[PDB]
């Protein structure tokens, strides 16, 4: 069912989020914006999808 | 019948615009007439998709 497609996701990204945060000791959620995407690139996690 | 286009400079778009004048003219025969529309490359992507 949906609902429970929706909470396997949203227990993912919890998981995710919980195991980089205690990996690193930091989580990586900047702000955003819909355009102008320059100079914050350098951030690259490249650790979130691991 | 527009046609779109998008062209990094002023200076492609003139270009299609006059290709598409004489393409007009070569078929001003029928009685279908063709627009040229272009819009600039945009450095955000999903800005140039907006647009």
């Amino acid at each position: 069912g949906l609902p429970a497609r929706v909470r396997d996701g949203i227990a993912i990204i919890t998981t995710a989020a919980s195991d980089m945060l205690s990996e690193h000791s930091f989580i990586p959620e900047p702000k955003s914006s819909c355009y102008n995407t320059h100079e914050k690139r350098i951030y690259q996690s490249n650790m979130l999808n691991r | 019948v527009n046609i779109g286009a998008v062209l990094s400079t002023r200076k492609h778009e003139q270009m299609f615009r006059e290709a598409v004048n004489q393409a007009n003219k070569r078929h001003g025969s029928w009685k279908i007439q063709l627009n040229a529309t272009s819009v600039t490359h945009k450095p955000n992507a999903i800005q140039m998709a907006l647009s």
